[PDB]
């Protein structure tokens, strides 16, 4: 129990962590199931005890880095795992390794998840922190006070917007069966696929001009 | 195929083509000549040495001959009537005359009739398991005669 | 002063764009995406999909029709699937681009060809105007906006009382520097003496909450006295 | 609706769970695995961008003063309730309570607590400073005088507001009470959100269920085939399973792409509403509730936002 | 050279136009490839 093992019970195989369960199988029921027809519990054939199956811990492994143009020092995020299974910090996102935990909150530089961002800062190193939503401010509200501007500024802001794509076209025939007759004759058996793909791409290109 | 307007009509499946620009066909230049270049070797591969060997090795200690740096005329083999089984995988015998290879390995041995089927990709039995195993992705020919 | 601020702002745009490339991310992204979708497509030609080779001529030159048919069917299935994937991705991405282009057209109509009263549609500020600038596969708007800058506290009041009547401001707000009351436009501190030309009368003083007392100057009385 | 569930799928583990023969066959299909991962990662980053665009519309985090003298208007039901662990309002609590193999669910980048902080900031700004905190620096103004401006914005003179202040405040309070009652009583109000949730749930149930299918193979289980057949035939059976499961993954990813496009459209609309509706007073008809728009108050909700549109 | 032809170099078949190249092949390098993993340049089996 309590180890990642390759188990085989009477008919069924799997890989997981077997733990003492609190389920109440009926005397005849052999192995339990989830909503998604996924095996979640078994009965040990020799001892009539019920075991929960927890899948062996897995997850994405993400690398946090400033630019190589800046630094070669990085951090690692093991997603949605514990820090046991692997300067270490446990977060709602998983196990973060190579980043210093900091109480100070900043603007989000590299998002990690669940409110934790990371960045490279000053002796310099990578740091993790709860990201700051902004400078907290209270406004001097009262029933008889008003703030009026006495001056102003002219700002010019840039807004960039994509308008068109590259009008790509693909000759389905030449892509699949490049300059080959046997292949083209085989392709004919699939019906209208070639034409439909050409038509869709032509639609896109005309849309781009529009 | 009469004229481009007809190609358009045929592409759209209509007689009454509306104004526009239509992609109809694909222009492609046809090759004018056939070029065949092979390295200028004049050396028959020593197939006689292997097929006409006086005595053969046991299947468990099957002999392996390497073929390299020679011209292999496989017609001499596949046009002979001396072979009961000529089964080629991942290649067609006729095409062999048209192909080059870095190396050829001629693995020669002797077995009994009923085990000849075991000398083939993904076979089972005493021979295929314990004596001589072919890979599942074997690319070559198996030749056998009584 | 306004012209100088505008020129300074456009200069800052020049400097920002000359210095940092990241500004055009939204465009670069698009480009990159399509590039990837094509690299992927092309790379999917080098795959076997369970055939003996990923090249078609090798199969054709090695096998007889009865077997080359099977191998080529494997390749055809694979490559046709790859093309369908690419075309579907491109349809979805083109829908996204069409949304961006419809937004860009709406901005050029409501923002460039006009003056928009919609908040944050034409840059953060009070929209003054916008200037379009072409760009690879996109457009760039320079939004000129009026941003209030130096602010002062003032005591205020929703009306005043003159002769038991209540005067509300016509366009602006009543303000007080601590001693005298004025009325000013609400977006720029330009205090004015409260008169009957600056205010209107409605009802009496026993209703409004937070009303105050002051004197409303009648422009006619000085002229009559003179 | 603003965001979806940031789902991720390991194509390899989904198709060929912990199997080497299967994985080696899968290598023959090229980049399908990578491109599916890439598409889903696109979706998840888009989800974070949606939430950011909608809620992070204010640079500073305003808080209301301890004095709640808003000319007789009452905002206790929408401002944050300090007693609760998550700094959420009564109505946000109602809304949060009215919604219920290689597959991982990535957590959102902003926590519910941060979303609630953003809404609280927006609400405090809209209350204490009117529309000025959208333009730039927040400028205090008494709430009654703000309402006088909002009346001038729809062609009703300001005397009307001042002369009917108690009545207007009472009507507003009554309306917010009605909102409380509606949300406590009927759940169907939050259909648009629940639906989203359900959809994604279904798309995952379906995905997982497609593992129990044979697709014309001898079995739906991979180890059974490996332990029962010889390599030359187990390869064919596993190719059938791989084709089936890869098609199922492509189906799921395509549906998710389309659904993310729909959610992004909704989130762009929500951002536009928070800008033109909350941070301002919109003159567009029916964009900010049926009426003449006076103001609007945002309220977080699971995977979405809720606007209370105040209209004349 | 400089014609659309059906070429075969050592079993490597294709259709293309063969031109004098300026690529700096190494004494050992046999043929070259493009970003698409397609044959882009060859060495004549009879002539280096
Ligand atoms: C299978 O066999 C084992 C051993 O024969 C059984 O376990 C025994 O159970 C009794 C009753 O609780 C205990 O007193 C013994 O201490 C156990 N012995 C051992 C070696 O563990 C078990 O009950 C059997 N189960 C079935 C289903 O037949
Ligand atoms: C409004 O703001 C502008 C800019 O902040 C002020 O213009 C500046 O004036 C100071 C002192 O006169 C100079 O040092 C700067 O060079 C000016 N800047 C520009 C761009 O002209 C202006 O004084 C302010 N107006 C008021 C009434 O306070
Ligand atoms: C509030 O504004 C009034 C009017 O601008 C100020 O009164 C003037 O003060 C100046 C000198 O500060 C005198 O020369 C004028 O005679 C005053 N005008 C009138 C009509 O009496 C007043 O000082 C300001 N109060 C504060 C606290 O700034
Ligand atoms: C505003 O002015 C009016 C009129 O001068 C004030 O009303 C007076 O109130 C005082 C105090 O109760 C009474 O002694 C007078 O009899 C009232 N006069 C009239 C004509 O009603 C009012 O009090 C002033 N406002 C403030 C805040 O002092
Ligand atoms: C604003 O509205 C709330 C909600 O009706 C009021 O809160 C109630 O206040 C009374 C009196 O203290 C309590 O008995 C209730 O328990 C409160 N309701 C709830 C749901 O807690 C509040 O009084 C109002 N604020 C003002 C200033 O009138
Ligand atoms: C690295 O960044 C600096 C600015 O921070 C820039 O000037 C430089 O071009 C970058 N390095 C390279 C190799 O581009
Ligand atoms: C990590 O491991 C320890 C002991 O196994 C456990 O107490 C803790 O809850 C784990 N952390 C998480 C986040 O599961
Ligand atoms: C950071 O906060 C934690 C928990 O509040 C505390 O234990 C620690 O001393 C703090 N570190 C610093 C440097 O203030
Ligand atoms: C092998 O011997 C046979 C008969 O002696 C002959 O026909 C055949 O050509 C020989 N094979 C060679 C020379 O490769
Ligand atoms: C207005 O007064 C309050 C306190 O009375 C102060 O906190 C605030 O900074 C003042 N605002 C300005 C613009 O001076
Ligand atoms: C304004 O607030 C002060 C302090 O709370 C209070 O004494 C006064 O009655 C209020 N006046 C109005 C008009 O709201
Ligand atoms: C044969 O090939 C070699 C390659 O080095 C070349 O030197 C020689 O001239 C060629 N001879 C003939 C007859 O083709």
């Amino acid at each position: 129990k309590n180890k990642c093992v390759n188990f085989n019970f009477n008919g069924l195989t799997g890989t997981g962590v077997l733990t003492e369960s609190n389920k109440k199988f009926l005397p005849f029921q052999q192995f339990g199931r989830d909503i998604a027809d996924t095996t979640d519990a078994v009965r040990d054939p020799q001892t009539l005890e019920i075991l929960d199956i927890t899948p062996c811990s897995f997850g994405g492994v993400s690398v946090i880095t400033p630019g190589t143009n800046t630094s070669n020092q990085v951090a690692v995020l093991y997603q949605d795992v514990n820090c046991t299974e692997v300067n270490v910090f446990q977060t709602r996102a998983g196990c973060l390794i190579g980043a210093e935990h900091v109480n100070n909150s900043y603007e989000c530089d590299i998002p990690i998840g669940a409110g934790i961002c990371a960045s490279y800062q000053t002796s310099q190193s990578i740091i993790a922190y709860t990201m700051s939503l902004g400078a907290e401010n209270s406004v001097a509200y009262s029933n008889n006070s008003i703030a009026i501007p006495t001056n102003f500024t002219i700002s010019v802001t840039t807004e960039i917007l994509p308008v068109s794509m590259t009008k790509t076209s693909v000759d389905c025939t030449m892509y699949i069966c490049g300059d080959s007759t046997e292949c083209s004759n085989l392709l004919l058996q699939y019906g209208s696929f070639c034409t439909q793909l050409n038509r869709a791409l032509t639609g896109i290109a005309v849309e781009q001009d529009k | 195929a009469l004229d481009p307007l007809s190609e358009t009509k045929c592409t759209l499946k209509s007689f009454t083509v509306e104004k526009g620009i239509y992609q109809t066909s694909n222009f492609r230049v046809q090759p004018t000549e056939s070029i065949v270049r092979f390295p200028n070797i004049t050396n028959l591969c020593p197939f006689g040495e292997v097929f006409n060997a006086t005595r053969f090795a046991s299947v468990y200690a099957w002999n392996r001959k390497r073929i390299s740096n020679c011209v292999a005329d496989y017609s001499v083999l596949y046009n002979s009537a001396s072979f009961s089984t000529f089964k080629c995988y991942g290649v067609s015998p006729t095409k062999l005359n048209d192909l080059c290879f870095t190396n050829v390995y001629a693995d020669s041995f002797v077995i009994r009739g009923d085990e000849v089927r075991q000398i083939a990709p993904g076979q089972t039995g005493k021979i295929a398991d314990y004596n001589y195993k072919l890979p599942d992705d074997f690319t070559g020919c198996v030749i056998a005669w009584n | 002063l306004i012209a100088n601020q505008f020129n300074s702002a456009i200069g800052k745009i020049q400097d920002s764009l000359s210095s940092t490339a990241s500004a055009l991310g939204k465009l670069q992204d698009v480009v990159n995406q399509n590039a990837q979708a094509l690299n992927t497509l092309v790379k999917q030609l080098s795959s076997n999909f369970g055939a003996i080779s990923s090249v078609l001529n090798d199969i054709l030159s090695r096998l007889d029709p009865p077997e080359a048919e099977v191998q080529i069917d494997r390749l055809i299935t694979g490559r046709l699937q790859s093309l369908q994937t690419y075309v579907t991705q491109q349809l979805i991405r083109a829908a996204e681009i069409r949304a961006s282009a419809n937004l860009a057209a709406t901005k050029m109509s409501e923002c460039v060809l006009g003056q928009s009263k919609r908040v944050d549609f034409c840059g953060k500020g009070y929209h003054l105007m916008s200037f379009p600038q072409s760009a690879p596969h996109g457009v760039v708007f320079l939004h000129v906006t009026y941003v209030p800058a130096q602010e002062k506290n003032f005591t205020t009041a929703p009306a005043i009382c003159h002769d038991g009547k209540a005067h509300f401001p016509r366009e602006g707000v009543f303000v007080s520097n601590g001693t005298h009351w004025f009325v000013t436009q609400r977006n720029f501190y330009e205090p004015q003496i409260i008169t009957t030309d600056n205010t209107f009368v409605s009802g009496n003083c026993d209703v409004v909450i937070g009303i105050v007392n002051n004197t409303v100057y009648d422009p006619l009385q000085p002229e009559l006295d003179s | 609706p603003v965001s979806m569930t940031k789902t991720s799928v390991d194509c390899t583990m989904y198709i060929c769970g912990d199997s080497t023969e299967c994985s080696n066959l899968l290598l023959q299909y090229g980049s399908f695995c990578t491109q599916l991962n890439r598409a889903l990662t696109g979706i998840a980053v888009e989800q974070d961008k949606n939430t950011q665009e909608v809620f992070a519309q204010v640079k500073q985090i305003y808080k209301t003063p301890p004095i709640k003298d808003f000319g007789g208007f009452n905002f206790s039901q929408i401002l944050p309730d300090p007693s609760k662990p998550s700094k959420r309002s009564f109505i946000e609590d109602l809304l949060f309570n009215k919604v219920t193999n290689g597959l991982t669910v990535l957590p959102p980048l902003l926590t519910d607590e941060m979303i609630a902080q953003y809404t609280s900031a927006l609400l405090a700004g809209t209350i204490t400073s009117g529309w000025t905190f959208g333009a730039g620096a927040a400028l205090q103004i008494p709430f009654a005088m703000q309402m006088a401006y909002r009346f001038n914005g729809i062609g009703v003179t300001q005397n009307v507001l001042y002369e009917n202040q108690k009545l207007i405040a009472n009507q507003f309070n009554s309306a917010i009470g009605k909102i409380q009652d509606s949300l406590s009583s009927t759940a169907s109000a939050l259909g648009k959100l629940q639906d989203v949730v359900n959809q994604n749930a279904q798309a995952l149930n379906t995905l997982v269920k497609q593992l129990s299918s044979n697709f014309g193979a001898i079995s739906s289980v991979l180890n059974d085939i490996l332990s029962r057949l010889d390599p030359p035939e187990a390869e064919v059976q596993i190719d059938r399973l791989i084709t089936g499961r890869l098609q199922s993954l492509q189906t799921y990813v395509t549906q998710q792409l389309i659904r993310a496009a729909e959610i992004r459209a909704s989130a762009n609309l929500a951002a536009t509403k928070m800008s033109e509706c909350v941070l301002g007073q919109s003159k567009r008809v029916d964009f900010c509730g049926k009426g003449y728009h006076l103001m609007s108050f945002p309220q977080s909700a699971p995977h979405g936002v809720v606007f209370l549109h105040v209209t004349y």
